[PDB]
């Protein structure tokens, strides 16, 4: 629920995989941000604009991985989840704190 | 594509609050909303810009147009206390409003 | 745009 990485350094967030998945990073004083989506029954993967590329969309669980971690990456974490088609969200995983430093 | 929320909001118990979250042409999107408590995970109170969830009470009511979509909260209890984000889609990217802290005292 | 996107969202 909270964990310490070291710069330069990379997390995995996973999420389990009819439903749409989406990864949403909350900042300290920056609300929420999306990361991506990604939809199991049909395997497509959404990136998000403005991490440099440094996000990787897998599924075997789904996995948001941040590469290349920085102090600015500080924030809580989610996976959320919402309906096929509906653009909402109506459950909200526990978030995970990264803590970069 | 841009979407902004007033920072605050700051209201006694029982008086109604009102939180706008403007972008271009919003009016034409299906806009949803977020309770963040805090240090929770946010609970969707609206979607469809006005439609809402089972377990959220019928004091909670939305809008959408022009420019800008509203929620409305009566009635305001402590519990309300939180961070609201509103949400929309456009062009295959998700964006959130900036948030707005809503203070119950 | 098409399909695609309506798995994520259906425009009002």
């Amino acid at each position: 629920g909270a964990e310490v990485k070291k710069p330069g350094s990379s997390v995995k967030v996973s999420c389990e995989a009819n439903y749409v998945i989406t990864w949403v990073r909350q900042a300290p004083g920056q609300g929420l941000e999306w990361m991506g989506g990604f939809i199991p029954d049909f395997r497509t993967a959404m990136y998000a604009q403005g991490f440099q590329g440094r996000v990787t969309i897998t599924a075997d669980l789904a996995y948001m991985e941040l590469t290349n971690l920085r102090s600015e990456d500080t924030a809580v974490y989610y996976c959320a989840r919402g309906p096929l088609s509906r653009g909402y969200y109506d459950y909200w995983g526990p978030g995970t704190l990264v803590t970069v430093s | 594509y841009v979407l902004t929320q007033p920072p605050s909001v700051s209201v006694a118990p029982g008086q109604t609050a009102s939180i706008t979250c403007s972008g271009d042409k919003l009016g034409d999107k299906y806009v949803s909303w977020y309770q963040q408590r805090p240090g929770q995970s946010p609970v969707l109170v609206l979607y469809q810009d006005s439609k809402r969830p089972s377990g959220i009470p019928e004091r909670f009511s939305g809008s959408n147009s022009g420019n800008t979509a509203t929620l409305t909260i009566s009635g305001t209890q402590a519990m309300d206390e939180a961070d609201y984000y509103c949400q929309a889609w456009d062009s295959s990217a998700l964006v959130f409003g900036g948030g707005t802290k809503l203070t119950v005292l | 745009t098409g399909w695609l996107a309506g798995l994520f969202y259906q425009h009002k």
